[PDB]
């Protein structure tokens, strides 16, 4: 048993007509002092999935640790390991889950929250998580933390159901991702401007953008807002 | 939350941030700490939103009858009903009140009423819970005296770093100039300040 | 529950979800969340239910008299100094949490306030168990100089999201516009996306199907 | 729950109800209160629906091994005692039974053992078990007899298990039977309460409180 | 708790009430009377917390004798336990709670029926053919939903009482020192002295 | 512990084709000890309907104080007060007692005297009030209530259909759970006339 | 630590430790026990190769397994403590257990058991 | 401090037919007030012509299944491929609740079949392996809504023969498994006016002789 | 609690039991026999925790058995005294402690006198004229140092045992059904089945 | 405790000040809380001194023995296993551990280690007590490749405002300079510091 120190707040993610995208910020918050600000919580497993992670950094970084492993075992004997031996997302995905429940049935969880995203080798695309508890589901769209009570009600007016995915282009798709990370910006007081975001899409491959920022807000109609019921000027 | 008072040359300024939370959740992104209890007289509020709310309404009604009959009250009255108030209620209170005003005879002048009711009489004052994170920026740059340019300047850089550091801080800097010249509304956006 | 308010370029709308919740079940599938402090001042509360209709009925009554002492038009302010003084004297202890909107001979007004007696002016608020999902429409679309048509689709999407994603919510859409000029419009059920779908059977049962032990005639008349 | 057991002439009479419960919401009105721990064995339940469930079948299977292994039918004394030693093993971890091992052997004759989960194991001739224990041995201490015929013994069980079900909020569903003999037990049956209150009441004249 | 039984046949009720008074690890007395005449023909027994059993007892015979002065009239049993439920039911919700719980045997003259009010501290009130207050229910409700018969005479009721004491001695953990009983019909209220062994 | 929870019973309201039904079990009990079978929680003012379930006690003391109430609403007014002015009294004398509750879950039936439209009300222990259309639902087994009411409900029943309809929602209601049950009692209400009966039920 | 196997097989079938453990027996002071119809009777030899002994103290050669058993042996006296001491604590064992002593057969039974189990275990004879 | 635990709400179903049963349960997932899947399989076929499902915590309903379609898997290695019967299924089964009889699996699991007579079976288990074959049994979130129902629809409780004076009970006619799939959407679009927990699709396996079937349905999203 | 009271005469050790087994609300059995023969002439009584009781008694008897055969000898009463006093010492620094009170009654052959032992479940050791445990000694401790002589007759032991049990049944609370009451002498033990009226 | 870490052109200095309190008493006025772990690697502790010294310590001998097999370990490195220490036993420590070394391939590097364990690579740092005061005059004053006369007086004006506002923090300011040049210690006292 524990308690988080170093966190990192929301991850969002949803899958379109090719592929899946996720984003997350870039920030390591120590309780309400936003500390650290180079902090990369989307972590890539060979060239078609992407792990994104949320909740304690000391545990995040131990979950890298163990990606980082895989891949290196993974490749040991195995002359088809950048072929059709290759890591899977399901397989990553199968793997963090197993360790979670594990850890929450000792007791001594790994105090985060996970979607793994990706794309299958026939294709597939491949959206799942996971967290501290072992629990895990599957949706067109995911998101974590505040993300899941901001992000999922405006990344879900565009995919609803499962017949929604194909009639999703990537444009709109990282339009209405990047749209939540702005809306996720303005009410969480634990995110950050700056974060990154990644596509895996089963044409164009891996696709990792550093650096990104929110733009576009509006704060001009702060001007007008006085007092807090009666005050005129 | 992020506030400050500063005495200058011409009078005295008043700084805050714009946001109020409820956990993680920012509840008012524009939210306006700048509170007027009279003509001159203002206040930054910090703690309980209810709590400062009703004092600075309470003190406000205090105020307009003590102008009625004994005409425009000195910032230090105005400090001393702020200070009975939080003093004799302290056990069911949680605020931190900054006060500020400009009276042409004292000039431009500041008072913080801390959580335990005692009152101080300071050339600039910070407070609320992003005010840990620029003590020292702001022992460093304050001088006395300065321009009315200077002391938006030192309010913009000190709350920008305050705002940078804590969570519980954030949205658009308001100000209020106190001056014989009249009061001043200011307002400063996001990609103006972070980019200092 | 979701509510939420919203101003236009003359006036302000609010809007709330249908469902009353006892826990995790539905009590009411198409209560009424919008009550009147006065005829052209409206309003929505989440919280302790008996508290926000207890107390917008207190100052409402209140605002009444005064009108009539005054003989003016009552004013959204008056409501908000009444309400939020009420609630700080019960430390609390009044779970009431509401957005009051109105028009009055001063303009159009949009507050909300906290049960501890706290209170804020806005273009835009939501409250409620859905008051996130709502809140994320209304940062992603709102604007500044909404028409009232704009504004009703506005406030009712948002609550939409509540609907469909916040378990505290569900089943209808109710709103009312006050516009600068006119009179108040209340639109009970405004949207009813959620029809309960034809039973497969029917479940009545063929008289006498009840054993009963002992009859008798009741007396209503004295 | 309401269990009862008692020695008299013909034997051993074994009474239960089979209301399961979790609060104040009734699982089941159809639970196996009395598990035939074999032919000549009989095991009753009260307190964790699974802890008398895995052990007393647990208790079976360990019967089952001393007949193999001594070739002999294993006796009521031993029997109670190895649930009871297990259960003992066990104290202080919050197991929770309450239990009757019933029996009839040419070496003891009709034997009954109390065993619950604090350890204790008693041997006696009259035992009821439950959150509404008290009301059967309210109807039952006050018409027993060792000369009861096969016939009213059934009954006074019966009859005990059903003021039980009336009167205790988490007792009832029906009432499962059983005679014991040296041949082994004999089921008597299932007696929904439902009909059985209203059967009695009339032909006894009893529950004159009630209005039917 | 105390042993507080009531009884209602054909034209009386009885009532039994154990007679001992315990006081930590010691039995005080074991001839201790919980009853309280409220009126010639209406009889209240009482068991609870220590010192509040009696003064609410006594409290509530100084009410009803004064009305039956101010009215030269007798309360019915009815009237007199409504009064019992209204005092228990403020009680319930003041500073510190009386926390006794009743029985009232009374025979309502006008009527001419015996009555048996069961009203426990929180103002709970319910007529009944038979009660109990405390653990003594939980042996005895089975017993007389058995054994009981409207038409019964004050005899039967005698035996039938006697019937649930031995349950209560058989089965119950603490030695209340038998019970004193009371029958209250249209000819008042008399003590059947002889119950040590009837 | 929970006051709502020492004494058991329900009470079902539903409303029909120019009628109503007011139902409720008349069990009384202390946690697990069944006391009494003849514990009926409806009670009428005129030719209004009130159930209450809850703490026995504030059951009892508010029937005492609705007769008294609406007894000189009655002298003052020289008519019968009507279901919808009840249920506003009932809010309003729940609320009165915020800080300081009766542990009750109170149920009004009854038909509007002048314009003959049914009606029907729940409240939650400090006056709420659930104005639904269809049934009002109230007691230990609740859960259970809502569950046969939705399934077997349909509207404008015939006095006859809805008696069988609220008796099969009340009986098997409270056959699943141990606090209620013990016996029952049914109110079928029409304009001109109330008929009562006594339903046959299991007894434990 | 020690488990090294010291009975085996050995290629014509047999398990030499355990014959030459009968070797011992043979070499041991005659035993020898007859059933009549209501009792059964013990006897031992008393060696004579050192006389000179106090007969009160010298350990007997029946021993008392329970007050309804008796055990007699031959072979190495040391051996046959390890095996009456066994014999001794099962014999209460069964009693607490079962509530009821041990039968003959099953007393037997279980010294049988001890017996074989040294046969087959490493690092012991 | 750290709670092992989670609620995942959710709703199952099982009804056994003359020759044939069912078991159904929603597809919603959730967590407090918010959904995380609206489609998220809860009822599994685990081979041998046996449906199950652990409803409560979802991840300790996962576990459960996955250890024994785990166990079905072994059983077939260690006993010459034999058909795992029901009944033996719901003894094993036992044994992987009380294996953790300190540490519970934190759901309501329920089984469903044919038994050794081609007969439909039902069984449902405590969390810690109390098992009992049943006729129906509802499980999960609106159990207390819907097992009420089921007593009276399946079992006709408290039904009797109209013009018997209630002496002759309603016969217990058995349900085909058209009747049985109209009572289970009924039980769900009932459960899912009633219940936050309930919504968005139904899932209904069906076993008989010749294997396992599947049917999907909708449900209110909100 | 239980009542475990014991006494030693002239030439024997007399204990005295309750009989009743009470488990909540219940008395379930009224002949209960709260000892234990350890060897032909001693005797224990012991009283406490519902499981750890017997399982104590019976695994102290097992151990005695084994010795006495072992050994083809009786040990002495101090010596199994004190064997019974380390068990108990081991136990209540142990994981779960055995919660059991005992009275050790032996007639040690070689001395030729009776002898009492008390032992509490700390392993609290003494050897009295006259012993109990829990909260009989309170109301016969001074009764007995009153009336005790140390030349009593067994048949004087069992006026003052009987004096004893009077006192407890008059002013204890709870209803223990009476006692069984052993004699330990040169001869070995023996049951009075004679004391429900002596 | 007031404590940082600031690479600049030639490599890295550490810089701490001289304070240990149990409550309100001043155990040691004079502590040394720069730790040499290896000859070019240092490291700040704060926290349980009990704790932090018994982490260095251990590491301390895990570099003695990683040079006698490998050569000199790189910062990276032993910043790697103060971080395993303090990951894998988080639930008993209470230490924040400031890293850092001189290489003469990677030059000055500054690695942190806060409370859960986790590991963050940085141009520089503060941690204890004090630092909250600091952010916001860190920030704004920070630039890279400073020389060694100007990192010397950032870290001087820094701690001074941190040992200013903190009481936890004071006495004198402590440094070590790490360059291929070589070590070399630094003191100043409060006469000089409190005067800036």
């Amino acid at each position: 048993t524990q308690q988080p120190i170093v966190t990192g707040t929301s991850v969002i993610s949803m899958k379109y007509d090719n592929g899946v995208i996720i984003a997350a910020d870039n920030l390591g918050s120590y309780g309400s002092l936003l500390r650290f600000n180079g902090v990369e919580r989307l972590i890539p497993v060979g060239d078609n999935t992407v792990v994104g992670i949320s909740g304690d950094i000391s545990d995040m970084q131990h979950i890298e640790r163990l990606l980082k492993d895989l891949v290196t075992e993974n490749a040991y004997d195995n002359p088809l390991a950048d072929a059709e031996e290759a890591l899977e997302p399901s397989y990553i995905f199968e793997y963090l889950a197993t360790v979670m429940y594990q850890r929450r049935s000792k007791m001594n969880p790994l105090w985060n929250a996970i979607i793994v995203a990706g794309v299958q080798s026939n294709g597939d695309q491949f959206l799942r998580y996971v967290n501290l508890l072992g629990v895990t589901y599957s949706s067109p769209t995911l998101a974590t933390g505040f993300g899941a009570h901001m992000a999922n009600p405006l990344l879900r007016k565009v995919v609803d159901r499962e017949s929604d995915i194909p009639k999703t282009t990537v444009q709109v798709a990282e339009e209405a991702i990047v749209n939540a990370m702005r809306v996720l910006y303005y009410r969480d007081a634990r995110s950050s401007r700056n974060f990154s975001l990644a596509i895996i899409d089963k044409n164009t491959g891996l696709t990792f953008k550093k650096n990104l920022q929110v733009e576009n807000m509006k704060w001009d109609f702060a001007k007008d807002i006085k007092g807090y019921g009666t005050q005129k000027i | 939350t992020s506030i400050m008072a500063v005495t200058f040359k011409d009078g005295v300024i008043l700084g805050a941030d714009s946001r109020t939370t409820t956990g993680a959740y920012i509840a008012n992104r524009v939210t306006d700490k700048l509170t007027r209890v009279h003509d001159k007289i203002w206040c930054c509020r910090s703690g309980s939103a209810a709590d400062t709310q009703a004092i600075a309404d309470i003190v406000q009604y205090h105020l307009e009858l003590y102008t009625s009959q004994y005409g425009t009250p000195s910032t230090e009255t105005a400090a001393s009903v702020f200070k009975e108030l939080c003093y004799e209620n302290k056990d069911n209170l949680t605020a931190g009140i900054i006060v500020a005003g400009y009276d042409d005879k004292n000039k431009g002048e500041v008072y913080t009423i801390p959580l335990g009711g005692s009152v101080h009489k300071l050339p600039y004052a910070i407070a609320g819970s992003g005010s840990t994170f620029i003590y020292g920026y702001c022992d460093k740059n304050f001088r006395e005296n300065m321009s009315k340019e200077e002391t938006v300047d030192f309010i913009k850089h000190s709350l920008s770093q305050a705002i940078k550091w804590d969570g519980s801080s954030g949205g658009v800097i308001r100000m209020v100039v106190l001056t014989a010249a009249g009061v001043e509304r200011l307002i400063f956006y996001p990609d103006e300040y972070e980019q200092l | 529950t979701t509510i939420v308010g919203v101003k236009f370029n003359n006036g302000v709308v609010i809007a709330a979800d249908t469902r009353s919740t006892q826990g995790p079940i539905v009590a009411d599938k198409n209560c009424a969340k919008l009550h009147r402090i006065s005829p052209k001042i409206w309003c929505a509360g989440a919280g302790t239910a008996a508290d926000t209709e207890a107390v917008t009925q207190l100052i409402g009554s209140n605002i009444e008299l005064h009108s009539l002492y005054t003989s003016r038009e009552p004013r959204v302010v008056s409501a908000l100094q009444m309400l939020k003084q009420h609630l700080f004297k019960y430390q609390g202890h009044i779970g009431a949490y509401l957005i009051v909107a109105g028009v009055d001979p001063t303009g159009s007004h949009l507050f909300s306030i906290h049960a501890h007696g706290s209170t804020d002016v806005g273009y835009y608020l939501s409250l409620g168990s859905g008051s996130l999902a709502a809140m994320a429409v209304l940062e992603s679309h709102w604007k500044q100089d909404l028409t009232k048509e704009e504004a009703i689709k506005l406030a009712s999407d948002a609550i939409q999201a509540g609907i469909w994603n916040d378990l505290g919510s569900g089943s209808n859409v109710d709103v009312c516009v006050m516009e600068i000029g006119k009179d108040a419009e209340y639109l009970r059920n405004y949207l009813t996306p959620n029809v309960r779908e034809e039973k497969q059977k029917s479940y009545k049962f063929p008289r006498g199907t009840t054993a009963v032990l002992k009859e008798s005639i009741v007396n209503i008349c004295d | 729950t309401t269990t009862l057991a008692f020695r008299f002439q013909g034997g051993i009479i074994v009474a239960v109800d089979s209301r399961a419960t979790a609060g104040n919401w009734v699982a089941s009105q159809t639970v196996k209160k009395v598990i035939e721990i074999n032919p000549f064995l009989l095991g009753t339940m009260a307190g964790g629906a699974a802890d008398c469930q895995f052990w007393e079948t647990w208790l079976g299977s360990q019967c089952r091994l001393h007949e193999l292994r001594e070739k002999e039918r294993i006796s009521v004394a031993a029997a109670s005692k190895i649930l009871s030693n297990l259960v003992y093993q066990y104290k202080g971890a919050g197991l929770s039974m309450g239990t009757m091992i019933c029996g009839y052997t040419r070496k003891e004759g009709p034997t009954i053992y109390y065993v619950d989960s604090d350890g204790t194991r008693l041997k006696g001739d009259i035992f009821c078990v439950g959150s509404g224990q008290t009301f059967a041995y309210g109807v039952l201490d006050s018409n027993y007899k060792w000369d009861l015929s096969v016939e009213d013994a059934l009954y006074l069980g019966k009859r005990s298990i059903l003021a039980a079900a009336h009167r205790d909020a988490y007792s009832g569903g029906s009432v499962n039977l059983y005679h014991v003999t040296e041949d082994g037990w004999i089921y008597h049956g299932n007696h929904d309460v439902g009909e059985l209150f209203w059967k009695v009441k009339e032909e006894e004249g009893s529950f004159n409180n009630v209005i039917g | 708790m105390d042993i507080i039984l009531g009884i209602r046949v054909q034209d009386s009720v009885i009532l039994a009430s154990s007679k001992a008074v315990t006081r930590g690890i010691s039995v005080l007395k074991d001839s201790d009377d919980k009853t309280r005449q409220l009126s010639p023909h209406t009889l209240m027994s009482f068991a609870g917390e220590a010192g509040d059993t009696v003064q609410f007892a006594e409290y509530i015979q100084a009410n009803i004798q004064l009305y039956s002065i101010r009215e030269d009239y007798e309360l019915s049993p009815q009237a007199v336990s409504s009064f019992v439920r209204q005092e228990l039911a403020k009680s319930i919700r003041s500073r510190r709670p009386y926390q006794v719980n009743v029985l009232i045997g009374g025979y309502d003259k006008k009527k001419n029926k015996p009555e048996l009010y069961q009203i426990d501290y929180l103002g709970t009130k319910v007529e009944l053919p038979y009660g109990a207050h405390g653990y003594s229910g939980f042996y005895t409700f089975s017993l007389l939903d058995h054994h009981y018969r409207p038409d019964m005479t004050t005899e039967e009721g005698l035996d039938l009482l006697k019937l649930c004491v031995q349950e209560l001695e058989k089965r119950m953990p603490m030695d209340f020192k038998g019970v004193i009983v009371k029958i209250v019909d249209k000819d008042g209220i008399r003590q059947v002295d002889d119950f040590q062994a009837q | 512990s929970d006051p709502s929870s020492i004494n058991g019973g329900i009470v079902v309201a539903m409303t029909g084709k120019d009628c109503v039904a007011i139902a409720c079990d008349l069990r009384l009990g202390s946690q697990s000890l069944g006391v009494s079978n003849k514990f009926e929680k409806i009670f009428h003012y005129g030719h209004v309907f009130l159930g209450i379930t809850g703490l026995a006690t504030d059951v009892t003391t508010l029937n005492e104080m609705f007769r008294y109430k609406t007894n000189l609403y009655k002298l003052k007014e020289e008519r019968a007060i009507e279901p919808e002015t009840f249920t506003q009294l009932v809010s309003s004398s729940l609320y009165e007692r915020r800080f300081g509750p009766y542990f009750v879950g109170p149920v009004v039936a009854g038909i509007n005297s002048k314009s003959g439209k049914p009606f029907i009300a729940g409240f939650d222990l400090i006056g709420c009030i659930d104005e639904a259309k269809d049934f009002i639902v109230s007691g230990t087994a609740s859960d259970q209530l809502f569950g046969m009411c939705e399934s077997l409900y349909e509207p404008n029943l015939e006095p006859e259909d809805l008696f069988e309809t609220i008796s099969q929602a009340l009986l098997n209601a409270a056959d699943r759970d141990a606090l209620s049950g013990w016996g029952a009692v049914v109110y079928i209400i029409k304009k001109d006339e109330v008929v009562k009966r006594y339903l046959k039920m299991r007894q434990d | 630590g020690y488990d090294r196997a010291l009975s085996i097989f050995s290629p014509d079938g047999h398990i030499f430790q355990v014959e030459y453990a009968l070797e011992a027996v043979k070499r041991g002071t005659c035993a020898v026990g007859v059933k009549g119809k209501n009792c059964v009777v013990l006897g031992c030899e008393r060696r004579s190769t050192l006389k000179l002994q106090d007969t009160r103290i010298t350990p007997s050669k029946v021993s008392k397994i329970d007050s309804h058993v008796v055990l007699s042996f031959s072979g190495l006296n040391a051996d046959s403590r390890i095996l009456i001491e066994k014999a001794r604590v099962e014999a209460q064992s069964h009693r607490l257990t079962l509530e009821d002593p041990v039968t003959v057969e099953y007393l037997t039974r279980y010294v049988a058991g001890v017996q074989q189990r040294y046969t087959q275990s490493g690092g012991v004879r | 401090q750290f709670n092992p635990y989670g609620d995942n709400g959710g709703t199952i179903l099982g009804i056994a037919g003359e020759d044939f049963a069912v078991l159904a349960g929603d597809t919603r997932n959730i967590t407090d007030y918010s959904i995380n899947s609206r489609y998220e399989p809860k009822v599994f076929d685990c081979g041998d012509n046996i449906v199950m499902s652990a409803n409560g915590f979802a991840a300790d309903g996962d576990a459960l299944v996955k250890r024994f379609k785990n166990s079905v898997k072994w059983y077939h290695f260690d006993h010459n491929d034999k058909k795992l019967s029901i009944n033996s299924a719901a003894r094993n089964i036992q044994h992987l609740l009380y294996g953790k009889r300190f540490f519970p699996y934190y759901v309501h699991t329920i089984i469903a079949g044919l038994d050794e007579d081609g007969k439909g079976a039902v069984y449902s288990f405590d969390p810690v392996g109390s098992y009992e074959r049943e006729q129906c049994r509802a499980g999960g979130a609106a159990a207390s809504l819907i097992m009420p129902f089921l007593d009276n629809q399946v079992n006709f409780k408290n039904q009797y023969e109209p013009g018997t004076n209630g002496k002759v009970k309603k016969p217990l006619k058995y349900l085909s498994v058209e009747e049985v799939i109209k009572l289970v959407r009924d039980s769900f679009t009932s459960a899912t006016e009633r219940h936050i927990q309930v919504g968005d699709g139904l899932e209904i396996l069906i076993v008989t002789k010749d294997g396992v079937r599947k049917e999907f349905y909708e449900l209110k999203r909100d």
